[PDB]
């Protein structure tokens, strides 16, 4: 049962060094060719380089052969990508990919790990309940929101009930503001769900160790 | 170093169409094209390896072909959960370089957007800021103006607007905007109108509200 995990990733300063690693499990990870790729925000796709099961053979994009080394242990299923004097043309998305059998085609892709370039400091988000109007009417459905606002850098994670809430659910791209990161969610519920039976939003930002619950009530007194 | 040139970028085609993406390489790559889909959300997948071979599970409505320096990839009948970025490769060569990929959105029929309004939250006041937040959930076409208006008056500095892809399960696109005030500026003022104007509809749709009340 196939499967990657990329790791690693966070915040880097500029002119830094970073290890990204990538742990394979569901195959035999001392057969198989392994690659690197990335995608920046807003744009394609781009190779960054690959590497046999022997180590014996490894290539690059020619715009990282010498800031990026790429490396494995078949012992601990593992590939790593060290990262050197790091721009903010290398902040992106990093993925890890497995070469299917025989083509040097990527057969399966990691999630990813998330890698920001800059000078500017890490920051916890808010994290503020959305309740509707005060002067609630009866309609059959109700809305519910709930606002990260800014943190730094990305990403945050977002559920609602600690993911048991997941259909009626919209989380937004975030939205950059001076060095800071804001985003929200809407989650629609039946009426007859809410206020009856609670609901919390929950929000991660691992770059602060943020782990933060609000639970969602109708506004008015206590 | 070899470019892949990609057409077309964007496609808004109706369910049950035939769709045809193009990939021109700047030099021969013999038959060592791959076509790769990434969903929204999600990481990509290989569809199409060596021009023109399905990838195991990939379903039928799933074709490429091409040689040399032309190749294409095929949809014979688009389907809503077909919605995906598409992006093809070559791997003839060291670098193993991608196109830049083709947006693919689906038609569906008109859809008015279900509107809420949200007064800044009880927990945000203190810290002395203030976020009016608008929800404008499940609505098609996808384009859509927001106005916001404080007694009376449109205001537009501090006005962030996000976009959700268009989602598969319904065909639809929402949006999130967000009025940032300090404390003060909330405070001297009542009334705050969230306003969306959509082709659905003659008339603005508006949810509006009373800071005391
Ligand atoms: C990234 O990984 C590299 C390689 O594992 C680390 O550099 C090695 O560190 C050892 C110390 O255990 C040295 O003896 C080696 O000479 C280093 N090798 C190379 C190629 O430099 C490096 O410390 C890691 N960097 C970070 C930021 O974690």
């Amino acid at each position: 049962n196939v499967n990657l995990l990329e790791s690693g990733g966070g915040l880097v300063q500029p002119g830094g060094s970073l290890n990204l690693s990538c742990a394979a499990s569901g195959f035999d990870f001392s057969r198989y060719w392994m690659s690197w790729a990335r995608q920046a925000p807003g744009k394609g796709q781009e190779w960054i380089g690959e590497i046999n099961p022997g180590s014996s053979t490894i290539k690059y994009t020619p715009s990282l052969k010498d800031k990026f080394i790429i490396s494995r242990d078949n012992a601990k299923n593992t590939l790593y990508l060290q990262m050197s004097k790091v721009s903010s043309e290398d902040t992106a998305l990093y993925y890890c990919a497995r070469y299917g059998s025989y083509v040097y085609a990527m057969d399966y892709w990691g999630p990813g790990t998330s890698v920001t370039v800059s000078s500017a400091k890490t920051t916890a988000p808010s994290v503020y309940p959305l309740a509707p109007v005060c002067g609630d009417t009866t309609g059959s459905s109700v809305t519910l929101g709930c606002l990260v606002k800014g943190y730094f850098p990305e990403p945050v994670t977002l559920t609602w009930n600690s993911g048991s809430l997941s259909s009626g659910v919209h989380t937004f791209p975030a939205v950059l503001q001076s060095d800071l990161y804001t985003l929200s969610s809407s989650v629609t519920v039946t009426s007859s769900t809410w206020p009856s039976q609670s609901i919390t939003c929950n929000v991660a930002h691992p770059a602060s160790s943020t782990k933060v619950d609000k639970k969602i009530e109708p506004r008015g007194p206590t | 170093s070899i470019v892949m040139t990609q057409t077309p970028k964007f496609l808004l085609v109706s369910a049950g169409d035939r769709i045809t993406i193009t990939c021109k390489a700047s030099q021969s790559v013999r038959n060592d094209v791959a076509w790769y889909q990434q969903k929204p959300g999600q990481s990509p997948k290989l569809l199409i390896y060596f021009a023109s071979n399905r990838y195991t599970g990939v379903p039928d409505r799933f074709t490429g072909s091409g040689s040399g320096t032309d190749f294409t990839f095929t949809i014979s009948t688009v389907q809503a959960e077909d919605l995906a970025v598409y992006f093809c490769q070559q791997g003839y060569t060291s670098p193993r370089t991608f196109g830049g990929g083709t947006k693919l959105e689906i038609k569906r029929a008109d859809a008015a957007p279900t509107v809420s309004i949200f007064p800044p939250s009880s927990e945000q006041l203190t810290s002395g800021g203030a976020s009016v937040v608008c929800f404008l959930n499940n609505f098609y076409p996808k384009d859509i103006n927001v106005k916001w208006k404080i007694d009376g008056s449109e205001r537009q500095n501090g006005v962030l607007n996000s976009w959700t892809d268009q989602d598969s399960k319904d065909s639809t696109y929402s949006m999130s905007s967000t009025l940032t005030l300090t404390k003060d500026e909330y405070e001297r003022h009542n009334s705050y109108t969230c306003e969306a104007t959509h082709k659905t509809s003659t008339s603005p749709i508006v949810k509006s509200f009373n800071r005391n009340e």
